[PDB]
């Protein structure tokens, strides 16, 4: 229950047992601070949150004291003032004239309160000089000047308890006391990158970033991280053409604070190996073209080859806004056909667990819901590799509460204790029609989190028909207050695409296609795709796909084109251009609607407006931007989708396999990055570097 | 100053073994039991110790055999290991000499016993001498101030030191047997007075039982 308490006269009320600090920023006081993060675990090192209390003699940390009723606290006095000086005077006695060749000059916190809070001038002139400490090698993503450090206890904090890496500490005593691994080791964990912006001084740095800007030279856009379906929301900052850093962005329902090392360091891939012309194959040979060139020849490849129906193919990938799949289907559609088809293993065919109702492929329990959760079980996902916030979110839970975790997979590497029970389809319902599944029933809110490598199987239909009836069956785990049955997407558009109907008929499911236009599909085989048939390529990057293309289409990235991007949750979120795309490329459903006109049909839109139009008409929930839809069609959905049609497949006995064999090298812009590269290269369990001998 | 980094070396590197001989596993099992199940982790320093016992110092391999006995991650007892200083992690000599520098030693005459010492041996605090014998490290105050000048060889105190005493005594930890711990050539006790004691000096102590209260 809230009290009610005093600060600086102002009368403010928060909860019982909230440190002061939280006190302070609800009455819109401001207080100083380095070692206190909103997320992190309460330290009280830096001695920066001093104030003043009546109760207490002497002044007290802010980060620390707990709120009390009816106290009176002064952020003001001379007191305060004179301790901030102080503990200014004592952080900078040591601390290294850097700050030209600091990389965090402009956004240092040291800098900024050492101007407020601190002195103009220092007393330091000791002959004998300041300390000093080597640099570490934690590996080629963090950039260690450890000078600069002022022993916050930020990256150990986040290290052992949001990430599980408790490779980092605190080795030594006193002003000898160093951060690092006490031999040398990598820190090895996907989210590593978040001690870079956890470090309120350049202990800690970017490594591809090194030197390349300043923040002042930053244009910042705030937009949505694709390589992966969790939607997380991120400051693009770019210098003119070069998009130079991505840095997280606060989304407490989605992934606070934080992001993963692919979504921050993959951004070297949009400036290498891209598509920035137009391509047709001669031959053996790729040879750089017009767009007229490009569309007159896709419009001759039609007419020549005259696909019937079914025998037009369009293939779209991960990474894809839903604008341009809209425009690709209603184009496939205008040509007479229903081949609209997904870059998985399995995308011929039509989903397992049906597209009719939304919550038939989406995390109904909200991101926000794993926080609530009392069990959980894991069938076929690693949330490690697959949305890694979402996973640093399942620790966080169980860190805090009772929270009993199960997984019927791979044996995972987890961050945290997973009581792994088995690999098949036989132990998923010995699992739910034994003990764990009591353990579900007891639940109060129960998760049953089935991953799209899943969906990727053939006998994808007797895993959803088990999951179906033991949900139907079991109340906790779907009422009218909670729904317990998630699937986690790996790929943030396999949502959207659902979402418009971006699926085969069976119709379309056995032919063989004469035409595939694959749209950033970069995971194709070259078994899917016939020796036969005419393929166009459209997309930012060479990998995979415009190695195999006929015509090649150069597209825009992510951070080049203001797209909606739908994530697990089925929440839309709304992209922002931080640049254009580079060259001849063009944005994707202009190209689409430009080979609609040549081709002998044409979209019925012009312009963006009329594509969001065309987005309402196809499902409303695409325009309602950061809106998380609760549904109605629970029970109707898992009788309708996943237990009807599902009862004439058989399970296999074949193990189910890690969808995603390397975390980093996923998609186009990652296996184009080096750092990406390097990183695979390192970051392997099979170094010394990487695995600590317990 | 204080080592807070490891570079690994041919006879320092977690590929060495390291395991309790049958003796020592049963005292670590013994020291487990002293703590609640779930807190073993709070063995992490007796255990450290025992390693360092059996082995002559606190190496990496030592480290990580603890972690592996109490299911903690290793930088977790690097971090303790590096934070008590009685945790050699260095190899060691046979003797260990101990030489506190702090006020009271240094007003009654510690100064004399290290220049003594670092002309006997011809070594300076932190080296080892050629025969891997004696180890030098001049420490803070060990808890003998009244008895001093003072030092420690590998766990006895020698108390009440002066520059000739001290030099026979490594004469004699050198080869031979060496004396037994507490005030040099007996001059005195222990804290008594060296002159006598002033205070306790009956032959049988008072009962307590004597001299209880009205109620009990
Ligand atoms: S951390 Fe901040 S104060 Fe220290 S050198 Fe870098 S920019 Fe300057
Ligand atoms: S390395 Fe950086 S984040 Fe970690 S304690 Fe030092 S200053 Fe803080
Ligand atoms: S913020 Fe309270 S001591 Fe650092
Ligand atoms: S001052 Fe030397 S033993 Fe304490």
């Amino acid at each position: 229950a809230e009290i009610e308490l005093t600060i600086d006269g102002h009368k403010v009320s928060i909860e019982a047992g909230s440190a002061l600090i939280q006190a302070c920023e609800k009455a819109g006081v401001t207080v100083p601070r380095y070692c206190y993060h909103d997320k992190l675990a309460i330290a009280g090192n830096c001695r920066m949150c001093l104030v003043d209390v009546e109760r207490a003699p002497k002044p007290v940390a802010s980060c620390a004291y707990p709120v009390a009723p009816g106290m009176v606290v002064r952020t003001d006095t001379e007191r305060v003032k004179q301790a901030r000086e102080n503990v200014m005077e004592m952080m900078l006695q040591n601390h290294p004239l850097d700050c030209p060749v600091c990389d965090q000059g402009g956004e240092c916190d040291l800098q900024d309160q050492s101007m407020r809070y601190g002195r103009d001038r220092g007393r330091f002139t000791e002959i004998t000089g300041k300390r000093s400490t080597e640099d570490k090698n934690i590996g080629p993503l963090v950039k260690t000047s450890m000078n600069r450090c002022i022993h916050c206890t930020r990256c150990v904090r986040f290290a052992n308890d949001i990430a599980g890496a408790p490779e980092l500490g605190s080795s030594g005593r006193g002003n000898d006391m160093q951060i690092g691994t006490y031999l040398e080791k990598n820190l090895n964990t996907e989210l590593s990158g978040n001690v870079i912006d956890l470090c309120p001084v350049g202990a800690l740095t970017n490594k591809p970033y090194a030197f390349r800007a300043r923040p002042w030279e930053l244009k910042k856009t705030e937009s949505i991280d694709v390589m992966d379906a969790v939607g997380s929301n991120i400051r693009i900052d770019s210098k003119g053409v070069e998009v130079m850093r991505v840095i997280p962005r606060v989304h407490e329902d989605v992934n606070e604070e934080w992001i993963n090392d692919k979504s921050r360091f993959a951004c070297d891939g949009l400036k290498t190996q891209r598509l920035t012309t137009p391509l047709i194959r001669v031959g053996d040979k790729f040879v750089n073209a017009t767009w007229d060139d490009a569309l007159s020849t896709i419009a001759k490849a039609y007419q020549q080859k005259a696909p019937k129906g079914d025998e037009f193919k369009a293939v779209a990938g991960a990474l894809v806004e839903v604008e341009s799949m809209v425009a690709l289907k209603d184009m496939t559609n205008a040509l007479g056909s229903e081949n609209t088809t997904t870059d998985t293993p399995n995308g011929n065919s039509a989903p397992a667990h049906g597209i009719t109702f939304r919550s038939n492929y989406l995390f109904n329990s909200s991101i926000a819901g794993i926080e609530d959760a009392d069990a959980i079980l894991l069938v076929g996902t690693n949330p490690r590799r697959e949305a890694a916030v979402m996973n640093a979110r399942i620790r966080k839970a169980w860190l805090r509460q009772e929270l009993e975790i199960a997984s019927v997979g791979p044996t995972l590497d987890a961050t945290f204790d997973v009581a792994e029970l088995g690999n098949t389809h036989a132990d998923l319902e010995k699992a739910l029609s034994g003990e764990f599944g009591e353990v579900l029933k007891n639940a109060k809110n129960p998760l049953i989190i089935v991953g799209s490598g899943i969906t990727d199987r053939e006998d994808a239909g007797a895993f959803f028909n088990t999951i179906g009836k033991f949900v139907e069956s079991t109340p906790s785990v779907l009422n009218e207050n909670w729904n317990g049955y998630n699937v986690l997407q790996r790929s943030a558009s396999r949502a959207g695409a659902y979402d418009i109907g971006f699926t085969p008929s069976d119709e379309a499911s056995k032919t063989t296609p004469k035409m595939v236009w694959l749209l950033g599909a970069d995971e194709v085989a070259a078994s899917d795709i016939p020796a036969d048939a005419f393929v166009v390529y459209q997309g930012h990057n060479g990998d995979v796909g415009a190695q195999f293309a006929d015509v090649v289409l150069p597209g825009a990235a992510y951070t080049e084109k203001a797209g909606t991007y739908v994530n697990t949750e089925g929440r839309s979120q709304i992209s922002r251009a931080a640049t254009g795309p580079p060259g001849g490329a063009r944005e994707d459903w202009k190209i689409l609607r430009a080979v609609s006109e040549y081709l002998g049909v044409a979209l019925p839109y012009e312009d963006a407006y009329e594509v969001r139009d065309r987005l309402a008409e196809i499902s409303p929930s695409l325009v309602r931007y950061d809106l998380v839809e609760p549904t109605v069609f629970g029970d109707v959905a898992v009788q309708h989708s996943l237990v009807g049609p599902n009862g004439s497949v058989t399970p296999s006995s074949a193990p189910l396999t890690e969808t995603i064999e390397n975390f980093y090298m996923t998609d186009s812009i990652s296996r184009s990055s080096p750092t990406m590269a390097k990183s695979s290269i390192a970051f392997n369990k099979d170094n010394k570097k990487n695995q600590a001998f317990a | 100053h204080i080592v807070s980094v490891h570079r690994n070396t041919e006879n320092n590197n977690p590929s060495i073994p390291f395991e309790f001989s049958p003796e020592n596993m049963k005292r670590a099992e013994e020291v487990i039991a002293k703590y609640p199940p779930q807190y073993k982790k709070a063995a992490v320093m007796p255990l450290l110790d025992i390693g360092q016992r059996q082995l002559g110092y606190t190496s990496i391999s030592v480290m990580n055999y603890v972690a592996k006995l109490l299911e903690m991650p290793p930088m977790r007892v690097y971090e303790v290991a590096t934070f008590y200083t009685m945790y050699n992690r260095t190899p060691m000599g046979r003797y260990h000499l101990q030489i506190c520098t702090t006020t009271p030693c240094q007003l009654c005459g510690s100064d004399g016993i290290m220049e003594a010492v670092q002309n006997t041996l011809n070594i300076k605090p932190g080296e080892t001498t050629k025969d891997n014998l004696f180890t030098l490290s001049e420490v803070e105050c060990l808890g003998a101030c009244v008895n001093a000048p003072m030092m420690a060889i590998n766990d006895d105190y020698y108390e009440d030191l002066t520059p000739e005493g001290t030099v026979k005594l490594l004469e004699d930890c050198k080869a031979g047997k060496m004396p037994t711990p507490g005030p040099e050539n007996h001059v005195r006790r222990d804290c008594e007075p060296a002159s006598g004691q002033k205070v306790l000096l009956s032959k049988e102590p008072h009962n307590v039982a004597d001299f209880l209260q009205e109620g009990i």
